[PDB]
């Protein structure tokens, strides 16, 4: 058995699955969605364990949906701030504060690919995401497959 | 221990008062006791004639650190402006305003204000400070210029 804090501290596909069949609800339940920065952190930690394998892919996608639905459905949640901070932590947009960009964008891009296809996703954010995913960047260039996939999906939003 | 910064700023004030570009404003704020606060200046930059920024007067604050001129001042538009190189916080980005880039202890306030004025109609889009303006600039140039004109009219003195 596992717990949410342990998973977030040291993310792994195995720990996500060990959270149980209700892992998606637990991730959202234990995340303070009133804070954009914390939602960005949870989103990236969860997406960091994405693997193109049935059980893991479903677990990551479900977790992202539970988390983002909860965050986006708060009329007070600033979705623009979320997008901005997400881009900063992904190393695609500069910031005034110091942040060490994540090393691998594979999971985050695949998680985003799924997220933008859901009803809870604010379509107004699509153009901004598209702008920064198409913009030149070495991290993205090394994640070509995931990057192309996300862009093709964004064209359909 | 701001003595060196204050010595330099007192001279910059004298120089600016003797001669500065027409339409521009740069004046030290006042402390509660009535004396000058040379570390915090209230400035204003006029939009360039012949550009979509014409007619507007854009207010900004210049903040100097105790180690100035080893470090550049922090310049922030108040209120924040719609522009690819202006953070949502209002902070303006320019190579001459970055200690690790083109800032040199010798750079003057006049050079900075003129540099920012130049930046207004000639945005360096390579590394944007905000996702909103960058996105619009890249996806619909006419719409971008339309928002710039509206903003210039809004801040017309």
């Amino acid at each position: 058995p596992a717990d949410v804090s342990t998973f977030l501290a040291f993310p792994s596909p195995e720990k996500l699955l060990r959270l149980g069949p209700k892992s998606s609800v637990l991730i959202a339940q234990q995340t303070d969605t009133s804070d954009p920065e914390k939602v960005v952190s949870a989103f990236l930690k969860v997406s960091s364990v994405f693997k193109d394998e049935a059980t893991v892919r479903m677990a990551v996608q479900d977790a992202v949906d539970a988390l983002m639905q909860k965050a986006f459905n708060s009329s007070s949640f600033n979705s623009n701030t979320f997008l901005t901070r997400l881009l900063v932590h992904m190393g695609l947009l500069k910031s005034e504060d110091k942040v060490k960009a994540i090393a691998n964008l594979y999971g985050p891009l695949m998680a985003l690919n799924h997220m933008v296809q859901q009803d809870y996703f604010p379509k107004a954010l699509a153009p901004l995401l598209l702008a920064f995913v198409t913009k030149p960047n070495s991290a993205l260039e090394s994640c070509s497959f995931a990057r192309h996939s996300l862009l093709q999906t964004l064209y359909k939003v | 221990m701001s003595g060196i910064a204050l010595s330099r700023l007192a001279q910059e004030r004298k120089a600016w008062r003797k001669d500065h570009p027409f339409g521009f404003v740069a004046v030290p704020t006042k402390n509660p006791d009535g004396t000058m606060n040379l570390m915090n200046w209230e400035c204003a930059i006029p939009g360039k004639k012949g550009t979509p920024w014409e007619g507007g007067l854009f207010k900004l604050r210049m903040l100097f650190k105790d180690d100035y001129p080893s470090s550049p001042p922090k310049c922030k538009f108040e209120p924040p402006l719609f522009h690819p190189q202006v953070y949502p916080s209002g902070t303006v980005c320019l190579s001459i305003l970055e200690e690790d880039k083109d800032w040199r202890p010798a750079i003057t306030i006049k050079q900075i204000l003129l540099g920012i004025q130049e930046l207004l109609n000639e945005p360096n889009i390579q590394d944007p400070a905000q996702a909103e303006a960058y996105t619009i600039y890249c996806q619909n140039r006419v719409e971008y210029e339309k928002r710039v004109r509206a903003q210039a009219k809004k801040f017309a003195p």
